[PDB]
Protein backbone atom coordinates (compact mmCIF):
# COMPACT_ATOMS: atom_id res chain seq x y z
CA UNK A 1 0.00 0.00 0.00
CA UNK A 2 1.02 3.85 0.27
CA UNK A 3 4.10 4.62 1.95
CA UNK A 4 5.18 7.07 3.58
CA UNK A 5 9.82 7.87 3.47
CA UNK A 6 11.41 9.25 6.81
CA UNK A 7 15.34 9.36 7.19
CA UNK A 8 16.13 7.35 9.80
CA UNK A 9 18.31 10.07 11.22
CA UNK A 10 18.50 13.83 11.87
CA UNK A 11 21.41 15.63 14.22
CA UNK A 12 21.62 19.39 15.25
CA UNK A 13 23.17 21.37 17.92
CA UNK A 14 21.83 23.20 20.16
CA UNK A 15 19.65 26.45 18.93
CA UNK A 16 19.75 25.44 15.45
CA UNK A 17 17.11 24.04 13.35
CA UNK A 18 15.92 20.94 12.62
CA UNK A 19 13.90 19.74 9.77
CA UNK A 20 12.31 15.80 9.13
CA UNK A 21 10.99 15.05 6.06
CA UNK A 22 8.08 12.75 5.38
CA UNK A 23 7.78 11.63 1.69
CA UNK A 24 4.89 10.23 -0.36
CA UNK A 25 3.42 9.84 -3.21
CA UNK A 26 1.53 13.64 -3.42
CA UNK A 27 1.16 13.87 0.39
CA UNK A 28 0.32 17.44 -0.33
CA UNK A 29 -3.16 15.34 -1.20
CA UNK A 30 -3.51 14.26 2.31
CA UNK A 31 -3.38 15.17 5.86
CA UNK A 32 -0.15 14.57 7.40
CA UNK A 33 0.12 14.08 11.33
CA UNK A 34 2.93 14.12 13.70
CA UNK A 35 4.26 12.15 16.93
CA UNK A 36 6.62 12.54 18.80
CA UNK A 37 8.14 9.24 21.07
CA UNK A 38 10.87 9.99 23.55
CA UNK A 39 12.31 6.97 25.25
CA UNK A 40 10.13 4.41 26.82
CA UNK A 41 7.47 6.92 26.99
CA UNK A 42 3.95 6.51 24.86
CA UNK A 43 4.09 8.60 21.10
CA UNK A 44 2.85 12.51 21.47
CA UNK A 45 0.97 14.02 18.72
CA UNK A 46 2.83 17.52 18.52
CA UNK A 47 1.30 18.08 14.83
CA UNK A 48 -2.20 17.87 12.80
CA UNK A 49 -3.85 18.05 9.66
CA UNK A 50 -0.25 19.39 8.27
CA UNK A 51 0.35 22.06 10.27
CA UNK A 52 -1.85 22.73 13.63
CA UNK A 53 -0.82 22.61 16.97
CA UNK A 54 -1.84 20.64 20.14
CA UNK A 55 -2.45 22.95 23.43
CA UNK A 56 1.09 22.52 25.47
CA UNK A 57 3.24 21.98 22.19
CA UNK A 58 5.50 24.98 21.94
CA UNK A 59 5.33 27.36 18.95
CA UNK A 60 8.83 26.03 17.85
CA UNK A 61 7.14 22.82 16.34
CA UNK A 62 5.75 24.10 13.16
CA UNK A 63 4.47 21.52 10.11
CA UNK A 64 4.13 21.79 6.22
CA UNK A 65 2.81 19.63 3.31
CA UNK A 66 2.82 20.17 -0.63
CA UNK A 67 3.88 18.06 -3.19
CA UNK A 68 5.76 14.71 -2.39
CA UNK A 69 6.86 16.28 0.99
CA UNK A 70 5.63 16.89 4.35
CA UNK A 71 8.10 18.60 6.83
CA UNK A 72 7.91 19.05 10.57
CA UNK A 73 10.29 22.02 11.79
CA UNK A 74 11.78 21.89 15.27
CA UNK A 75 13.22 25.85 15.86
CA UNK A 76 15.88 26.29 18.79
CA UNK A 77 16.38 22.65 19.40
CA UNK A 78 17.09 21.62 22.74
CA UNK A 79 17.84 18.33 25.14
CA UNK A 80 14.47 17.79 25.50
CA UNK A 81 13.66 17.35 21.99
CA UNK A 82 15.58 14.28 21.42
CA UNK A 83 13.10 11.97 20.54
CA UNK A 84 11.83 9.66 17.35
CA UNK A 85 9.13 11.24 15.30
CA UNK A 86 6.61 9.40 12.79
CA UNK A 87 4.67 11.23 10.46
CA UNK A 88 1.13 9.81 9.81
CA UNK A 89 -1.66 10.09 7.13
CA UNK A 90 -4.77 7.82 6.05
CA UNK A 91 -4.55 6.22 2.60
CA UNK A 92 -7.25 3.42 1.43
CA UNK A 93 -9.04 2.33 4.70
CA UNK A 94 -5.84 2.14 6.01
CA UNK A 95 -3.34 4.55 8.56
CA UNK A 96 -0.09 4.78 7.37
CA UNK A 97 3.00 5.47 9.51
CA UNK A 98 6.65 6.61 8.24
CA UNK A 99 9.39 5.11 9.31
CA UNK A 100 10.29 7.45 12.39
CA UNK A 101 13.32 9.81 12.37
CA UNK A 102 15.67 10.06 15.59
CA UNK A 103 16.48 13.08 16.65
CA UNK A 104 20.11 13.03 17.73
CA UNK A 105 21.21 16.60 19.23
CA UNK A 106 25.05 17.56 18.54
CA UNK A 107 26.75 18.97 21.85
CA UNK A 108 30.38 19.34 22.80
CA UNK A 109 33.05 16.71 23.64
CA UNK A 110 32.24 15.69 27.65
CA UNK A 111 35.00 13.38 29.76
CA UNK A 112 32.90 10.95 31.67
CA UNK A 113 32.89 10.09 35.68
CA UNK A 114 34.06 6.34 36.40
CA UNK A 115 32.89 4.51 38.97
CA UNK A 116 33.47 1.17 39.92
CA UNK A 117 31.69 -1.35 42.04
CA UNK A 118 32.44 -4.51 43.88
CA UNK A 119 29.95 -7.83 43.79
CA UNK A 120 27.60 -7.29 46.83
CA UNK A 121 28.37 -9.91 49.79
CA UNK A 122 24.83 -11.03 49.40
CA UNK A 123 25.43 -11.87 45.27
CA UNK A 124 28.29 -13.90 46.50
CA UNK A 125 26.16 -16.39 48.26
CA UNK A 126 24.78 -17.16 45.05
CA UNK A 127 27.84 -18.64 43.80
CA UNK A 128 28.23 -15.43 41.14
CA UNK A 129 30.13 -12.10 41.15
CA UNK A 130 29.03 -9.28 39.23
CA UNK A 131 31.86 -6.34 38.67
CA UNK A 132 29.85 -3.31 37.59
CA UNK A 133 32.01 -0.27 35.95
CA UNK A 134 30.08 3.08 35.22
CA UNK A 135 30.51 6.14 33.11
CA UNK A 136 28.72 8.76 33.61
CA UNK A 137 27.83 11.27 31.60
CA UNK A 138 30.42 11.68 28.40
CA UNK A 139 29.84 12.20 24.74
CA UNK A 140 30.30 11.66 22.00
CA UNK A 141 28.54 7.91 22.65
CA UNK A 142 31.73 6.38 21.83
CA UNK A 143 34.09 4.86 24.54
CA UNK A 144 36.51 1.75 24.74
CA UNK A 145 36.19 0.03 28.33
CA UNK A 146 39.20 -2.71 28.96
CA UNK A 147 38.44 -4.84 32.03
CA UNK A 148 41.65 -5.79 34.14
CA UNK A 149 41.97 -8.66 36.90
CA UNK A 150 45.72 -8.72 38.25
CA UNK A 151 46.67 -7.10 35.38
CA UNK A 152 45.49 -9.30 32.83
CA UNK A 153 43.19 -7.86 30.36
CA UNK A 154 39.81 -9.54 30.09
CA UNK A 155 37.92 -10.50 27.38
CA UNK A 156 34.17 -12.50 26.04
CA UNK A 157 33.07 -12.34 30.02
CA UNK A 158 31.69 -8.36 30.30
CA UNK A 159 28.58 -7.11 28.53
CA UNK A 160 27.81 -3.03 28.31
CA UNK A 161 24.84 -1.00 28.11
CA UNK A 162 24.62 2.79 27.10
CA UNK A 163 21.75 5.14 28.05
CA UNK A 164 19.73 6.99 25.19
CA UNK A 165 20.48 10.74 25.23
CA UNK A 166 20.12 12.81 28.54
CA UNK A 167 16.78 15.21 27.87
CA UNK A 168 19.18 17.92 29.88
CA UNK A 169 22.20 17.72 28.81
CA UNK A 170 22.29 15.53 25.62
CA UNK A 171 25.54 13.06 27.32
CA UNK A 172 25.22 9.19 26.95
CA UNK A 173 26.07 6.97 30.09
CA UNK A 174 27.65 3.84 30.01
CA UNK A 175 27.44 0.55 32.55
CA UNK A 176 29.72 -1.99 31.38
CA UNK A 177 29.53 -5.36 33.71
CA UNK A 178 31.86 -8.20 34.65
CA UNK A 179 30.88 -11.59 35.31
CA UNK A 180 33.00 -13.99 36.65
CA UNK A 181 32.20 -17.03 39.23
CA UNK A 182 32.64 -16.93 42.92
CA UNK A 183 35.58 -18.94 42.65
CA UNK A 184 37.69 -17.22 39.95
CA UNK A 185 36.72 -13.74 41.24
CA UNK A 186 37.99 -15.21 45.09
CA UNK A 187 41.31 -16.21 43.06
CA UNK A 188 42.59 -12.66 42.31
CA UNK A 189 42.56 -8.92 44.35
CA UNK A 190 43.22 -6.35 42.06
CA UNK A 191 39.87 -5.26 40.04
CA UNK A 192 40.24 -2.65 37.02
CA UNK A 193 38.37 -0.96 34.44
CA UNK A 194 40.33 1.34 32.42
CA UNK A 195 38.14 3.95 30.20
CA UNK A 196 39.44 4.90 26.69
CA UNK A 197 37.38 8.60 25.10
CA UNK A 198 38.17 11.33 23.24
CA UNK A 199 37.42 13.63 26.11
CA UNK A 200 39.95 12.54 28.33
CA UNK A 201 43.65 13.45 28.02
CA UNK A 202 45.16 9.84 28.76
CA UNK A 203 43.12 6.80 29.68
CA UNK A 204 41.27 7.02 33.57
CA UNK A 205 41.48 3.86 35.61
CA UNK A 206 39.76 3.08 38.62
CA UNK A 207 40.52 0.47 40.45
CA UNK A 208 39.63 -2.04 43.61
CA UNK A 209 41.30 -4.54 45.86
CA UNK A 210 39.15 -7.48 46.84
CA UNK A 211 38.97 -7.34 50.84
CA UNK A 212 39.64 -3.80 51.17
CA UNK A 213 36.58 -1.47 53.20
CA UNK B 1 -8.67 14.92 31.85
CA UNK B 2 -9.07 12.05 30.46
CA UNK B 3 -6.06 9.58 30.49
CA UNK B 4 -6.16 5.96 29.13
CA UNK B 5 -4.79 3.28 31.27
CA UNK B 6 -3.74 -0.06 29.99
CA UNK B 7 -3.48 -3.38 31.63
CA UNK B 8 -0.01 -4.83 32.56
CA UNK B 9 3.00 -6.60 30.64
CA UNK B 10 2.10 -10.44 29.99
CA UNK B 11 4.26 -13.41 28.75
CA UNK B 12 2.04 -15.57 26.47
CA UNK B 13 2.71 -19.06 24.85
CA UNK B 14 2.91 -19.42 21.01
CA UNK B 15 -0.28 -20.39 19.77
CA UNK B 16 -2.34 -18.76 22.53
CA UNK B 17 -4.60 -15.59 22.91
CA UNK B 18 -4.19 -11.92 24.40
CA UNK B 19 -7.06 -9.60 25.33
CA UNK B 20 -5.25 -6.18 26.09
CA UNK B 21 -7.99 -3.36 27.78
CA UNK B 22 -7.52 0.06 27.63
CA UNK B 23 -9.47 2.43 30.16
CA UNK B 24 -10.78 6.14 29.45
CA UNK B 25 -9.95 6.94 33.28
CA UNK B 26 -11.91 10.41 33.43
CA UNK B 27 -13.33 10.05 30.09
CA UNK B 28 -15.19 8.16 27.26
CA UNK B 29 -14.41 8.83 19.51
CA UNK B 30 -12.08 6.55 17.32
CA UNK B 31 -10.12 4.10 19.50
CA UNK B 32 -7.16 2.63 17.67
CA UNK B 33 -4.75 -0.22 18.61
CA UNK B 34 -1.02 0.52 17.65
CA UNK B 35 1.87 -2.09 18.26
CA UNK B 36 5.64 -1.62 18.60
CA UNK B 37 8.18 -4.36 18.38
CA UNK B 38 11.24 -3.37 20.38
CA UNK B 39 13.79 -0.94 18.88
CA UNK B 40 11.08 -0.72 16.14
CA UNK B 41 8.77 1.70 14.03
CA UNK B 42 4.59 2.02 15.02
CA UNK B 43 2.21 -0.44 13.17
CA UNK B 44 -1.49 0.27 13.12
CA UNK B 45 -3.86 -2.71 14.28
CA UNK B 46 -7.13 -1.24 13.39
CA UNK B 47 -9.57 1.15 14.85
CA UNK B 48 -13.14 0.89 16.66
CA UNK B 49 -16.10 3.64 16.62
CA UNK B 50 -18.81 2.30 19.71
CA UNK B 51 -21.53 4.54 18.78
CA UNK B 52 -21.46 3.56 15.17
CA UNK B 53 -20.88 -0.31 16.21
CA UNK B 54 -17.94 -0.16 13.21
CA UNK B 55 -14.15 -1.68 13.11
CA UNK B 56 -11.40 -1.14 10.63
CA UNK B 57 -8.55 -3.81 10.73
CA UNK B 58 -4.94 -3.30 9.41
CA UNK B 59 -4.06 -5.67 6.56
CA UNK B 60 -0.99 -7.81 7.49
CA UNK B 61 -2.79 -9.49 10.88
CA UNK B 62 -4.30 -12.46 8.84
CA UNK B 63 -7.53 -11.97 10.44
CA UNK B 64 -6.91 -12.43 14.01
CA UNK B 65 -7.29 -9.23 15.67
CA UNK B 66 -10.55 -8.17 17.56
CA UNK B 67 -11.27 -4.89 18.89
CA UNK B 68 -14.40 -4.54 21.17
CA UNK B 69 -15.55 -1.99 24.13
CA UNK B 70 -17.96 -1.48 26.76
CA UNK B 71 -19.84 1.67 26.97
CA UNK B 72 -20.85 0.76 30.65
CA UNK B 73 -17.41 0.46 31.95
CA UNK B 74 -15.63 2.72 29.08
CA UNK B 75 -12.52 0.28 28.51
CA UNK B 76 -11.79 -0.83 24.93
CA UNK B 77 -9.97 -4.37 24.08
CA UNK B 78 -7.75 -5.50 21.94
CA UNK B 79 -7.62 -9.76 21.24
CA UNK B 80 -5.07 -11.18 19.22
CA UNK B 81 -4.61 -14.67 18.66
CA UNK B 82 -2.66 -17.60 16.79
CA UNK B 83 0.30 -15.25 18.83
CA UNK B 84 3.90 -15.89 17.12
CA UNK B 85 7.37 -14.78 18.68
CA UNK B 86 6.98 -11.92 16.17
CA UNK B 87 4.12 -10.20 18.20
CA UNK B 88 6.30 -9.32 21.01
CA UNK B 89 5.43 -6.03 21.34
CA UNK B 90 4.21 -3.33 23.25
CA UNK B 91 0.51 -2.80 22.45
CA UNK B 92 -0.54 1.15 22.31
CA UNK B 93 -4.74 2.43 22.07
CA UNK B 94 -5.10 5.40 21.60
CA UNK B 95 -7.94 8.05 21.04
CA UNK B 96 -8.72 10.16 18.33
CA UNK B 97 -12.04 12.62 18.18
CA UNK B 98 -14.18 11.10 15.03
CA UNK B 99 -13.35 11.49 11.10
CA UNK B 100 -10.21 13.41 12.35
CA UNK B 101 -7.62 10.87 11.69
CA UNK B 102 -5.18 11.47 14.04
CA UNK B 103 -4.95 10.23 17.93
CA UNK B 104 -4.54 12.73 20.92
CA UNK B 105 -4.54 10.55 23.40
CA UNK B 106 -2.30 7.25 24.46
CA UNK B 107 -2.24 4.69 26.52
CA UNK B 108 1.20 3.73 28.66
CA UNK B 109 1.74 0.78 26.25
CA UNK B 110 1.60 -2.95 27.36
CA UNK B 111 4.66 -5.27 26.53
CA UNK B 112 3.17 -8.53 25.57
CA UNK B 113 5.79 -11.27 25.24
CA UNK B 114 5.32 -14.38 23.30
CA UNK B 115 7.12 -16.90 24.57
CA UNK B 116 7.59 -20.97 25.58
CA UNK B 117 9.52 -20.12 28.69
CA UNK B 118 8.23 -19.85 32.23
CA UNK B 119 8.83 -16.46 33.70
CA UNK B 120 11.46 -15.61 36.25
CA UNK B 121 11.57 -12.80 38.81
CA UNK B 122 14.73 -10.81 39.16
CA UNK B 123 17.25 -11.22 42.23
CA UNK B 124 18.38 -7.38 43.33
CA UNK B 125 21.87 -6.53 44.60
CA UNK B 126 23.09 -2.79 45.73
CA UNK B 127 25.80 -1.05 44.30
CA UNK B 128 27.44 0.60 47.30
CA UNK B 129 29.04 4.13 47.23
CA UNK B 130 35.32 13.81 45.97
CA UNK B 131 32.18 15.43 45.96
CA UNK B 132 30.16 13.44 44.03
CA UNK B 133 29.58 9.89 44.60
CA UNK B 134 27.51 6.82 42.85
CA UNK B 135 25.30 4.01 44.22
CA UNK B 136 22.62 1.79 42.71
CA UNK B 137 21.01 -1.43 42.64
CA UNK B 138 21.87 -4.60 39.74
CA UNK B 139 18.49 -6.31 38.56
CA UNK B 140 19.63 -9.36 37.70
CA UNK B 141 18.13 -12.89 36.17
CA UNK B 142 14.85 -11.72 35.13
CA UNK B 143 12.46 -12.84 32.20
CA UNK B 144 10.38 -11.30 29.88
CA UNK B 145 10.37 -7.58 29.99
CA UNK B 146 9.73 -5.03 31.69
CA UNK B 147 11.11 -4.21 34.77
CA UNK B 148 10.51 -0.74 36.48
CA UNK B 149 13.21 0.94 38.65
CA UNK B 150 12.28 4.04 41.15
CA UNK B 151 14.42 5.67 43.57
CA UNK B 152 13.10 6.67 47.19
CA UNK B 153 9.59 5.56 46.36
CA UNK B 154 10.17 8.69 43.27
CA UNK B 155 11.55 10.94 45.90
CA UNK B 156 14.80 10.74 43.79
CA UNK B 157 14.95 11.14 40.01
CA UNK B 158 17.16 13.45 39.61
CA UNK B 159 21.28 12.05 38.25
CA UNK B 160 19.00 8.55 37.80
CA UNK B 161 20.62 6.00 35.13
CA UNK B 162 18.44 2.93 34.19
CA UNK B 163 20.04 1.02 31.95
CA UNK B 164 18.10 -0.57 29.06
CA UNK B 165 18.10 -4.58 30.15
CA UNK B 166 21.32 -6.83 28.49
CA UNK B 167 20.05 -10.41 27.39
CA UNK B 168 22.90 -12.61 28.86
CA UNK B 169 23.87 -16.21 27.53
CA UNK B 170 21.65 -17.61 30.31
CA UNK B 171 18.94 -15.98 27.74
CA UNK B 172 17.85 -13.74 31.02
CA UNK B 173 17.73 -9.94 31.36
CA UNK B 174 19.90 -7.89 33.44
CA UNK B 175 19.82 -3.76 34.01
CA UNK B 176 21.22 -1.56 36.59
CA UNK B 177 20.06 1.51 37.80
CA UNK B 178 22.50 4.00 39.10
CA UNK B 179 22.57 7.67 40.68
CA UNK B 180 24.79 10.12 41.69
CA UNK B 181 24.32 11.60 44.86
CA UNK B 182 26.43 14.45 46.99
CA UNK B 183 29.27 12.23 48.89
CA UNK B 184 28.03 14.53 52.21
CA UNK B 185 24.56 12.85 52.24
CA UNK B 186 26.28 9.50 52.56
CA UNK B 187 25.52 8.92 56.44
CA UNK B 188 22.45 11.21 56.31
CA UNK B 189 20.56 10.31 53.20
CA UNK B 190 18.77 6.62 52.87
CA UNK B 191 18.71 5.78 49.06
CA UNK B 192 16.41 3.05 48.34
CA UNK B 193 16.01 1.27 44.91
CA UNK B 194 12.31 0.15 44.44
CA UNK B 195 12.22 -2.60 41.52
CA UNK B 196 8.92 -3.78 40.10
CA UNK B 197 8.69 -7.13 37.62
CA UNK B 198 4.95 -7.66 36.87
CA UNK B 199 4.95 -10.99 34.63
CA UNK B 200 6.42 -12.15 37.84
CA UNK B 201 4.65 -10.15 40.51
CA UNK B 202 8.02 -9.39 41.95
CA UNK B 203 8.67 -6.41 44.35
CA UNK B 204 11.81 -5.43 45.32
CA UNK B 205 12.84 -2.33 47.77
CA UNK B 206 16.73 -2.51 47.96
CA UNK B 207 19.29 -0.47 50.31
CA UNK B 208 22.44 1.24 48.72
CA UNK B 209 24.74 2.18 51.56
CA UNK B 210 28.22 2.27 51.88
CA UNK B 211 29.87 -0.89 54.04
CA UNK B 212 31.00 -1.24 57.39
Amino acid sequence: SYVLTQPPSVSVAPGKTARITCGGNNIGSKSVHWYQQKPGQAPVLVVYDDSDRPSGIPERFSGSNSGNTATLTISRVEAGDEADYYCQVWDSSSVVFGGGTKLTVLRTVAAPSVFIFPPSDEQLKSGTASVVCLLNNFYPREAKVQWKVDNALQSGNSQESVTEQDSKDSTYSLSSTLTLSKADYEKHKVYACEVTHQGLSSPVTKSFNRGEC
Amino acid sequence: QVQLVQSGAEVKKPGSSVKVSCEASGGTYVITWVRQAPGQGLEWMGGFIPTFRTAMYAQGFQGRVTITADESTSIAYMELTNLRSEDTAVYYCARGPLSRGYYDYWGQGTLVTVSSASTKGPSVFPLAPGGTAALGCLVKDYFPEPVTVSWNSGALTSGVHTFPAVLQSSGLYSLSSVVTVPSSSLGTQTYICNVNHKPSNTKVDKKAEPKS
